RNA sequence: AAACUCCAGUUGACACAAAAUAGACUACGAAAGUGGCUUUAACAUAUCUGAACACACAAUAGCUAAGACCCAAACUGGGAUUAGAUACCCCACUAUGCUUAGCCCUAAACCUCAACAGUUAAAUCAACAAAACUGCUCGCCAGAACACUACGAGCCACAGCUUAAAACUCAAA
């Protein structure tokens, strides 16, 4: 598939890269993703002001996270919402305020994750651990997976 | 991958620093390092 | 230095106003001040409604206290004026007479 | 809010001429700068844009006054030709 | 000259001895700081 | 130490009959009822009387050093309370550098006055470093090790002889 | 259209937010910056020049700890829209904008004019910009690209900042 150059780079970005983001984790925990080559905008007949990358996806035999897609999506989005901060600042936003501080600590201890790790420095195994522990917490709390902190801030 | 390369380079820098420090006291005649001396790790936080 | 305290006091009867003025001047003296004069500008409607000490005021008595105090006194005095319940608003300024009236030759 | 009402921005009607009173109030608000303030406060103007606008307006006013002064000064010569023919 | 002016002026300062009398005298007095200016630069007192 | 608050202002200290006035006038004409700058003026006058040969000559290098030292003390007193005042930190640092330059000139020209100034103002003249280079971690550790290695070499040589 | 109807209008009480008009002024500060009121401290140097690294500062953005939260608002949701819609409009709400103690050290950080001293006589003067020059000092530059890059080194910075090349290639830029 063809994407914009930046989107293709983010899809195929390694840990620590300036383009490491939600799309990187989401695509790479399920597929082998390769950004093959880039086509400049001058090669398209109405010339755009952006470059175009070509990305190849090969589904993995063993997905790197054995969890439901929406759970991983929520975890990755909340991790990357504050991209330049410590990862725990994004992780605490997964829980209601009353148990925010305690639940974040429990999650980080059970997942064995250094709180000072930034989102761009998290590998797919860290996300696997966090997603497993969050799945356990959701199973032990039926209303947790549907929590939206913005709606709680509306009130 | 640049993290692995960079940390390997930092390790090699620390090794070079230790080697130079050792060279000095070996040339000075001391068989071992100065009594109680321990080379600090200055290239790692 | 020489200071001027502009005091807007609650609209009270004469005895209470006298007591408040005595208390304020005594606080000034206790903080090391030498009071030069006390001018009464009159009781008048405030330019706007002022809320102080959980009370709304539309009228007030305006007074001026000229005095000399050490520089350290001013801050302390301000705190005292914040606590006096009979003071709507107290402000200490450098006395305008100390400010020099520089002379000019006109429009260049 | 803490001020007395019916003193600021208040106009009395003369002989039931409500339109004239409204137009006088509009003039007062315009020359006091309140209309332009209200209209400019609807959206935030960035400080750099605000500074550029004020500089442009000031220099436009200065240039226009200088041009008007020049035209008025040179208007005196615009009369009938006293040496017609030669 | 400044010293002598201050020496004569201090005689009228408020002290702890004359506080009450001066307070009452001020209460029975009014001072006006208001005055207006004309286009010709002339002070018009109230 | 600061002048006592009862001391008179510099401009009202030689008026004839200033000692024959009321206590209230004395208070009004004392440092107690003034700002800090008059106290600094009194400090400068005291230092001039104690140090310089001609206290009236404010034009000499020693007088300038005294005035700048008083100003430096004022800036230090300000910065003790105002720790985040970067402008006054800059003023203090520039003033210290300028005083060092004046002290260097005084040392080069008049050594006796230089000694008298250094004693009177409690100034410890220091010679500038010869080289200006960063003392980074590697250099610091290496220099420490070299000093130590010299020490054990000295001990070993003493044992040998 | 969604949204709200614990909504809306008048009246009263009521900020850790931002400071109409003055300002058509052109001031203060080394620069960055600084425009609500009062008070206290307070704006170095009586030769000049003098640093990527020494010593102290540096808008906005960004990061640690704590706090405040009206309004604004990267992102994140929802409403409306062609025929692959509006990225753009509407609603809600984050980081952030604020305070305290620390980092980070970047700008079209620009008057795109290095600091001091002097001249207005010369042919004024490639052009444009902003009239043309002189003395003296420091800094910097010697074709383009590779390259605000690689390596080395330093840094509370960890795909960050400063310093900064070579090979191959071209007759230009
Ligand atoms: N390198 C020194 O420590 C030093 C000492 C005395 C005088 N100077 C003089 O400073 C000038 C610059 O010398 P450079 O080109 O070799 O230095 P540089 O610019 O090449 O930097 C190398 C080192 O010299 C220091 N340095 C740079 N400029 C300096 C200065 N003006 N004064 C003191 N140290 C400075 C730097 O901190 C750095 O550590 C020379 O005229 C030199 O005579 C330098
Ligand atoms: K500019
Ligand atoms: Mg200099
Ligand atoms: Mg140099
Ligand atoms: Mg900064
Ligand atoms: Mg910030
Ligand atoms: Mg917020
Ligand atoms: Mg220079
Ligand atoms: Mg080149
Ligand atoms: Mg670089």
């Amino acid at each position: 598939l063809t994407f914009q150059k930046e989107v293709a780079e983010r899809l195929a970005a390694n840990t620590g890269s300036k383009q490491r983001s939600r799309l990187s984790v989401m695509a790479q925990y399920l597929c082998n993703v390769r950004h093959i080559f880039t086509i400049p905008g001058q090669a398209f007949v109405p010339k755009p002001e952006v470059d175009v990358g070509v990305v190849h996806f090969t589904p993995l035999i063993q997905p790197k996270i054995e969890q439901p897609f929406k759970l991983v999506e929520k975890v990755v989005q909340n991790v990357f919402q504050f991209r330049r901060k410590y990862c725990h600042r994004g992780l605490r936003m997964l829980f209601p305020e009353a148990q925010r501080l305690e639940s974040t600590g429990r999650l980080l201890e059970l997942a064995d994750i250094d709180p000072t790790l930034r989102p761009r420095q998290l590998s797919i195994s860290h996300f696997k651990s966090l997603c497993d522990v969050y799945r356990k917490m959701c199973d032990e709390d039926p209303q947790l997976f549907a929590y939206n902190f913005r709606e709680e801030l509306k009130r | 991958l640049r993290r692995k390369v960079q940390e390997g380079r930092l390790r090699r820098k620390q090794i070079k620093f230790e080697k130079d420090l050792r060279r000095i006291w070996l040339k000075a005649g001391l068989k071992e390092a100065p009594e109680g001396w321990q080379t600090p790790k200055i290239y790692l936080r | 230095p020489r200071y001027e305290l502009a005091l807007i006091l609650k609209a009270m009867q004469r005895p209470e106003t006298a007591a408040t003025l005595k208390r304020t001047i005594e606080a000034l003296m206790d903080r090391g001040a030498i009071v030069r004069d006390l001018e009464n500008l009159g009781e008048r409607a405030l330019p706007y409604r002022i809320s102080a000490h959980s009370q709304q005021h539309n009228r007030g008595g305006y007074f001026l206290v000229d005095f000399y105090a050490p520089t350290a006194a001013v801050e302390s005095m301000v705190e005292h004026l914040s606590r006096d319940i009979d003071v709507i608003r107290g402000n200490i300024v450098k006395h305008p007479l100390t400010q020099e009236l520089k002379e000019c030759e006109g429009i260049v | 809010a803490k001020h007395l009402k019916f003193i600021a921005r208040t106009v009395m009607v003369q002989e039931g001429n409500v339109e004239s009173a409204y137009r006088t109030l509009n003039r007062i608000l315009t020359m006091d700068g309140l209309i332009e303030d209200i209209k400019h406060r609807r959206y935030y103007e960035k400080p750099c844009r605000r500074r550029q606008r004020e500089s442009y307006e000031r220099c436009r006013r200065i240039y226009n006054m200088e041009m008007a002064r020049k035209i008025n000064f040179l208007m005196r010569k615009n009369r009938a030709d006293p040496w017609q023919g030669c | 000259r400044e010293v002598l002016q201050l020496q004569e002026e201090v005689k009228n300062f408020i002290t702890r001895e004359n506080l009450e009398a001066r307070v009452e005298a001020a209460l029975d007095s009014r001072k006006n700081y208001n005055w207006a200016i004309t286009r010709e630069g002339l002070v018009v007192r109230p | 130490d600061d002048p006592p608050p009862s001391t008179l202002l510099k401009d009202y200290q030689n008026v004839p009959g200033i000692e024959k006035v009321d206590d209230v006038v004395k208070r009004l004409l004392s440092l107690e009822m003034a700002n800090k700058k008059e106290m600094l003026k009194i400090k400068q006058e005291q230092f001039m009387k104690k140090i310089v040969a001609n206290p009236e000559d404010t034009r000499s290098l020693e007088a300038r050093i005294i005035a700048l030292s008083v100003k430096i003390r004022s800036y230090e007193e300000h910065l003790e309370k105002h720790r985040k005042d970067k402008a006054h930190k800059r003023y203090l640092l520039m003033s210290i550098d300028q005083r060092k330059k004046m002290l260097k000139n005084l040392r080069n020209t008049n050594y006796d006055v230089f000694e008298k100034i250094c004693w009177g103002l409690g100034i410890e003249y220091t010679f500038p470093p010869l080289y200006y280079r960063r003392a980074h971690r590697r250099f610091v550790t290496k220099k420490a090790l070299c000093i130590r290695v010299f020490q054990e070499t000295q001990k070993l040589k003493k044992r040998r002889r």
